[PDB]
């Protein structure tokens, strides 16, 4: 999340098993990390290995 | 004040401010883009006009 200049990462990280789908569950996620930056950001890209 | 701590008799001409804008600002925002802005209805290109 961006908001006012702040930069919000929440988290989880969860041992599963299963090869393609998006399960069904419930858990909630925590929040980790502020950083109080302040761009104005429109698009983004993940990179992989 | 800060009159006799920068201010040169020449003209203390490194306060710079942003006198033109197309539009007002969000809350905590800042632009360091120095792009010509076409005050007039006519737009132009290049270095001034």
């Amino acid at each position: 999340k961006n908001i006012d200049g702040y930069f919000k990462i929440y988290s989880k990280h969860t041992p599963i098993n299963l090869v393609r789908d998006l399960p069904q569950g419930f858990s909630a996620l925590e929040p980790l990390v502020d950083l109080p930056i302040g761009i104005n950001i429109t698009r983004f890209q993940t990179l992989l290995a | 004040n800060s009159n006799n701590l920068d201010s040169k008799v020449g003209g203390n001409y490194n306060y710079l401010y942003r006198l033109f804008r197309k539009s007002n600002l969000k809350p905590f925002e800042r632009d360091i883009s120095t792009e010509i802005y076409q005050a007039g209805s006519t737009p132009c290109n290049g270095v001034e006009g």
